[PDB]
């Protein structure tokens, strides 16, 4: 296991933090969040959606081919 | 609400962890009463007469 | 045949997304078991004491219990005697062993009726559909006369003769004992005689939803304020020379 | 004597657009199994198709005035 | 100086749950590790309170379960908390393994291989678990799975009979399965603490796959509160499933006592075994069936040997992302098919998906990584 | 050179009671801690139930 | 602790569950026992410290 | 088995019917008190030798 003060060497990086009591928990929750969430979705839809569509259509065809098979039409 | 109700709630109860705890446990007891039957009353309205508690007086000695 | 048909979705007073059982109709449905399905159908997991506070009072339940002979534990002499029904008694066993069900109920074996709306796919809607949806055999297929006919039954044929016909009893407190009524009540009783806790879970579930509705935004608010020190932090890199 | 709500509202169900349509193909199956010599092209199928369309309607209205 | 740092019990807790240097950027996908721990404990506390009123014999097994639900005060909640927690434990397992693949976490060899052993053990647990009620599905599910072990060449029959305590899934088997189902969650917990030991030796991975030593934050309060919020969601998902739909995931056949003669039409696993059931049923051969089921899970022990990419995570790897979701959607296929009979549309696509699971992990994703490397001129 | 380091403007994140540079924060510290501690007290009360 | 008004049906099965779990808790408490111990090492018959002859 | 109806009989079943079950049964019963003689030796030693100071 590792602890602070032994992790790695870092030089020249200032970090400015604020107390939680001085700031608001939801700065711009809907005015920034919604722009972000669509942006996040658009970033991944072409990478996550296409196999699920491909599954869905195999599922819907497969089940439709299941029932429309055991019933006859001639003698 | 003159120096804010939240400010006076902090200075009177929230400051010390002792009075903070005491406010929670006193508050947990009050809230349990107002919620148990308060939510049971809402459960009454969606089942207006179809419960045995409403039927009751129909079969009484 | 093997090809199937499924139950619709009859809008019960308890299959609503949060709604309790109709307590007036759990009552009526007990009777629909009491002098109709008690003669070929076991209900081993429901006792008389269970009916108390639900449909009947303390007296009414004892009064219904006393109505039949129960084989009580051995006396001092060493033989088993027969006593009137107490509150703590189980619902009467019609057959001593399921092999007697075979020989004395037209070849087939009738299943246990406690946990019936939970052991058949579609539940009570299925039992209502099997009970109410009785019809005459189709062309081409002949029902072997030791077996009846139902469309909702998986094999289309087999076993059960239907006592769901208009008025097999008059309902205690001013109610017309029709086909759709006499089928509805058994199902509204068999729901309770499969899942008694029904009302309580739904009561608790509402409390859970109201609790979570208060708790989920509040814990999120606790998280955000703690995380805010990181979520607004500004970095600057100032390398030398 | 005795007015059953099932058969009172079942007559409104049998008299529906998709319902009679499923009885038409049932009847044409009837007058072909009865008409032919000794087939096995039986009508357990078309029977269930009618009851599918019919009992779907039954559920919608049945419980409106049941005591 | 500091009591919380130097005490030979508080020190060990401090370095695991308080002062632990954790990455600043770990997703909600990192929550499942703690959520598994919650699930494991939840199963223990419902499990024990169930074990208090439950009997192990054929004569009383089914009835004691009913006795709990009907007669025992609030026994019905404990019973369904258990049953639903079992599969809630599986959704977390699936999220957690999935995340490991996506983010390249598996590169931690020891901690990952221990996790595979955790999976096999939790699944060996649940399989022994469902048998205990002695319903129709309990028996015939038990029968279907055990009978597979008859295929192991020279050693075949002697093994199955040894696990059986006889020539079928009998009296001996119920009680025996109970004992194993009592002990295994404790062994799970012990293996889960070694899992956490090996892990803390490196610290967590993060969404980027780059090392986070340059931006570590303390596990408290940030991940104490993120895990507190996450657990509230777990209770929501577990309790909506318990107080509204306690049998949605459950098979109705298990509500009729076991009959060793009358065998049911469908043999339906609980959802968490459906993908694996599919892989097994797809292959016609007896020996091959079991060896494919075995391979379906032991494959995760190969994934590290088949890391080909210069990057750790899939975060900056588009081709690999597509191949990953193909694996998830394919696993969604195996699931649905597992819960279907072995008739016409289902034999073919079920067999096809099986080949795809293996070709995707064993060949396809290892190729994507080589191409992805080449496109970056690496 | 270290004298160029001003803290970035936080107005975007600041609770409204402490947006005024000419206003003492002490005036609003009581009310501000109050809110976040009330949230916590209410949370524990809910958990307790 | 009885599950009723005497040592009944409930008590047997309940006692079984507790008798299954307790030896595992025992083992966990026994490993902490060994942790605290190794922090000093063993005592010896003399009661004088043995750091000079380990 | 954990029920009143079968508790006593299952114990007998182990000894009589289960292969080498009689040894497992008595190994347990005697090990229980063997565990106690060791506990007593161990606590006694702790008193005698002042080990308790840990
Ligand atoms: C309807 C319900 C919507 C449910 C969607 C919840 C998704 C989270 C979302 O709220 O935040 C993203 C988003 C903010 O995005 P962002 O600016 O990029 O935030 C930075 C990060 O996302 C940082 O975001 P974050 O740190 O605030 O959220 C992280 C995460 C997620 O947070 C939770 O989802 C929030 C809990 C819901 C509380 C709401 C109360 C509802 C009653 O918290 C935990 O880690 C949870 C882990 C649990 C794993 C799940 C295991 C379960 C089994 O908020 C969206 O605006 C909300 C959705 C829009 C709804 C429109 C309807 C109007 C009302
Ligand atoms: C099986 C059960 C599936 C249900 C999800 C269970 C919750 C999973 C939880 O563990 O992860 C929390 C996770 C938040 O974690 P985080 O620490 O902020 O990190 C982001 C992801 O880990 C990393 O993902 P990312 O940084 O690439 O961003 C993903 C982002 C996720 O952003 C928000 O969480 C989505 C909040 C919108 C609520 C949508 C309600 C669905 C109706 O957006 C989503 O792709 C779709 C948003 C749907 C809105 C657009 C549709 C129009 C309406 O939220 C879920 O992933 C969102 C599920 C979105 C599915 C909606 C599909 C609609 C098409
Ligand atoms: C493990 C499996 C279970 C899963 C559980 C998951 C669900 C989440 C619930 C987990 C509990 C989390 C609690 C929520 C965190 C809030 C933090 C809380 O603990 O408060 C802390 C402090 O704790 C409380 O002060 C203690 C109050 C005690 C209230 C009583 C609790 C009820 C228990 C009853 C006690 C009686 C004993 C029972 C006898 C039979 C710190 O407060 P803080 O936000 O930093 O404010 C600082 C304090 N100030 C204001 C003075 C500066
Ligand atoms: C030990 C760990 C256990 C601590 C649990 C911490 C709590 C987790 C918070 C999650 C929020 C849960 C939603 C809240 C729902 C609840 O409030 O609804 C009330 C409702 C009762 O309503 P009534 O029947 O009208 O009550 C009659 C008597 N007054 O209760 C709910 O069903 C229970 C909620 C279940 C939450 C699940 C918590 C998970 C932890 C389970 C472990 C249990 C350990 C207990 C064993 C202790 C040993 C003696
Ligand atoms: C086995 C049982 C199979 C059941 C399948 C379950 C049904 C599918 C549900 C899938 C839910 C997916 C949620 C959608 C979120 C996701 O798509 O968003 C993409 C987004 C991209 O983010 P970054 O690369 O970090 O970039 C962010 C930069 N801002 O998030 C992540 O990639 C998602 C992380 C993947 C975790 C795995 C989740 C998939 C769950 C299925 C389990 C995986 C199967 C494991 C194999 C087990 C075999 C024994
Ligand atoms: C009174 C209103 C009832 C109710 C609610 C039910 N029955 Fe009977 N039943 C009998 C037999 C021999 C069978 C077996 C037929 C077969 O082989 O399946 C049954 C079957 C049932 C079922 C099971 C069907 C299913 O859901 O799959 C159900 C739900 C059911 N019954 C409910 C015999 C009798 C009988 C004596 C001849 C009487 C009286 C009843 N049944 C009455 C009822
Ligand atoms: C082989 C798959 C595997 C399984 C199954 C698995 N683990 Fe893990 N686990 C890992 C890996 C790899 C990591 C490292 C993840 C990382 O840091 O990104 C990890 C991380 C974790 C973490 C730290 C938090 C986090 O999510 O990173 C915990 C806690 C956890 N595991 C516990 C468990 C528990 C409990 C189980 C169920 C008995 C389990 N894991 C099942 C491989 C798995
Ligand atoms: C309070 C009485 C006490 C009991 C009961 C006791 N321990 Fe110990 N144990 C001690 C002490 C004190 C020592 C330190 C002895 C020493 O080093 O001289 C010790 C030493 C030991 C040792 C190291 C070897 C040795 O004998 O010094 C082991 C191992 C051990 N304990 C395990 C156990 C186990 C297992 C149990 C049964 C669950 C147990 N002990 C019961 C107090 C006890
Ligand atoms: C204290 C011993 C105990 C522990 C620990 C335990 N269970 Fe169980 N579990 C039981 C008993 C007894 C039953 C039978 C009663 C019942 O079905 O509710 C059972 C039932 C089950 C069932 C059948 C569910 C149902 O009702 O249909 C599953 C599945 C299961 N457990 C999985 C698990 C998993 C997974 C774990 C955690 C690795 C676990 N259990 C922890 C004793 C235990
Ligand atoms: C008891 O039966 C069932 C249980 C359930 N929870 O679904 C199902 C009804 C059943 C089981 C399906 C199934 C599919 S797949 C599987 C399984 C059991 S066991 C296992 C392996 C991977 C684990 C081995 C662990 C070995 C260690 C002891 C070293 N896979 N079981 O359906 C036939």
């Amino acid at each position: 296991g590792r602890q602070f003060g032994h992790l790695t060497r870092v030089r020249h990086v200032i970090t400015y933090s604020l107390s939680p009591f001085e700031q608001r928990a939801f700065p711009h929750y809907f005015s920034k969040g919604i722009p972000n969430v669509l942006r996040r979705t658009r970033a991944c839809i072409l990478r996550v959606a296409p196999p699920f569509v491909a599954f869905y259509l195999v599922y819907t065809w497969g089940t439709q081919e299941f029932e429309k098979s055991k019933r006859k039409n001639p003698a | 609400v003159a120096p804010t109700l939240t400010a006076r709630l902090y200075s009177l109860l929230f400051r010390r962890t002792s009075t903070f705890a005491l406010t929670i446990v006193v508050g947990a007891l009050f809230f349990e009463r107002a919620f148990d039957q308060g939510a049971d009353a809402i459960y009454e309205h969606i089942n207006e007469g179809k419960l045995w508690k409403h039927i009751k007086h129909k079969y009484e000695n | 045949s093997d090809l199937e048909l499924h139950p619709p979705s009859y809008p019960w007073s308890h299959r609503g997304l949060l709604s309790s059982l109709d307590h007036t109709s759990i009552r009526r449905g007990f009777q629909v078991y009491k002098q109709v399905c008690s003669s070929c159908h076991s209900m081993d997991y429901v006792a008389y004491r269970h009916l108390v506070g639900v449909c009947y009072t303390e007296d009414e339940a004892k009064a219904l219990a006393e109505e039949v002979e129960v084989q009580d534990g051995p006396n001092e002499d060493g033989e088993m005697f027969m006593r009137p029904g107490k509150l703590s008694d189980y619902f009467p066993k019609p057959y001593p062993n399921p092999e007697a069900a075979r020989a004395a109920n037209n070849g087939a074996l009738p299943p246990d009726l406690s946990y019936i709306v939970r052991a058949r796919h579609g539940g009570e809607d299925y039992v209502f559909s099997l009970l109410t949806g009785y019809c005459e055999p189709p062309t081409g297929v002949s029902l072997r006369e030791g077996l009846y006919f139902n469309p909702y039954f998986p094999g289309q044929a087999i076993g059960m003769a239907p006592p769901i016909y208009n008025e097999v009893l008059e309902f205690d407190d001013g109610t017309p004992a029709t086909m759709s009524q006499v089928a509805k009540d058994v199902c509204t009783f068999l729901r309770w005689a499969a899942e008694p806790e029904h009302d309580h879970r739904k009561r608790m579930g509402l409390k859970m939803l109201l609790m979570m509705g208060l708790l989920l935004p509040l814990v999120y608010a606790m998280k955000r304020h703690k995380w805010s020190v990181l979520k607004s932090r500004k970095l600057a890199y100032r390398p030398p020379k | 004597e005795l007015v059953d709500p099932l058969t009172t509202v079942r007559e409104q169900c049998e008299q529906l657009e998709k319902c009679v349509k499923a009885r038409e193909r049932l009847e044409l199956c009837d007058e072909r199994v009865s008409s032919r010599s000794q087939t096995e092209e039986d009508c357990t199928e078309e029977l269930l198709d009618f009851l599918h369309a019919r009992d779907h309607c039954v559920a919608h209205k049945l419980f409106n005035s049941l005591k | 100086t500091n009591i919380r740092k130097s005490h030979p019990l508080m020190k060990i807790v401090n370095n695991a749950f308080i002062d632990l240097p954790a990455p600043s950027n770990i997703s909600s996908w990192w929550n499942f590790g703690s959520l598994l721990g919650i699930c494991l404990i939840l199963q223990i506390l419902t499990g024990l309170f169930l074990a208090m009123h439950y009997t192990s014999d054929t004569t009383t097994a089914f009835s004691s379960v009913t006795h709990i639900c009907r007669d025992v005060n609030y026994g019905w909640i404990i019973r369904y908390m258990h049953a639903n927690g079992a599969s809630m434990f599986f959704i977390c397992l699936y999220m957690h393994v999935g995340r490991g693949l996506y983010y390249g976490s598996y590169t931690f060899l020891e901690t990952w291989n221990i996790g595979v052993i955790l999976l096999l053990t939790v699944m060996a647990t649940a399989f022994m678990g469902y048998v205990l009620p002695w319903g129709q599905m309990s028996f015939w599910g038990a029968t279907v799975i055990t009978n597979l072990l008859s295929a192991i060449p020279y050693i075949g029959t002697n093994l199955v009979e040894w696990i059986w305590g006889g020539f079928s899934v009998d009296k001996a088997t119920l009680t025996r399965f109970f004992a194993f189902h009592f002990i295994l969650p404790f062994i799970i917990m012990a293996i889960a603490m070694v899992h956490l030991l090996f892990l803390h030796e490196t610290g967590s991975n993060n969404p980027t796959g780059i090392s986070s030593d340059v931006d570590k934050i303390p596990f408290h309060p940030y991940y104490t509160i993120k895990d507190i919020l996450g657990a509230l969601l777990l209770i929501l998902a577990l309790m909506l499933l318990v107080l509204f739909a306690p049998d949605l995931l459950g098979d109705p056949d298990n509500y009729t006592p076991a009959n060793p003669l009358n065998t049911p039409p469908h043999i339906k696993p609980e959802w968490y075994f459906l993908f694996a059931y599919a892989i097994l049923r797809s292959i016609p051969n007896k020996l091959g069936g079991v060896l494919a089921l075995a391979f379906s899970i032991l494959i995760l022990a190969l994934i590290p040997l088949l890391h080909t990419s210069k990057q750790r995570s899939m975060m900056f790897r588009p081709l690999s992302q597509c191949l990953f979701w193909a694996l998830v959607a394919d696993l969604l296929t195996l699931t649905w098919i597992g819960g279907q009979p072995v008739e016409h549309p289902y034999i073919t696509i079920g067999q096809l998906a099986s080949v795809l699971y293996f070709l995707l992990i064993l060949v396809l994703m290892p190729t994507a990584g080589t191409i992805e490397n080449k496109l970056l001129k690496w | 050179s270290h004298t160029d380091i001003k803290v970035p403007d936080f107005s975007d994140y600041r609770r409204p009671e402490v947006l005024d540079s000419t206003k003492s924060s002490k005036e609003s510290s009581e009310a501000r801690k109050g809110f976040s501690y009330l949230v916590t007290a209410t949370t524990t009360v809910g958990v307790a139930y």
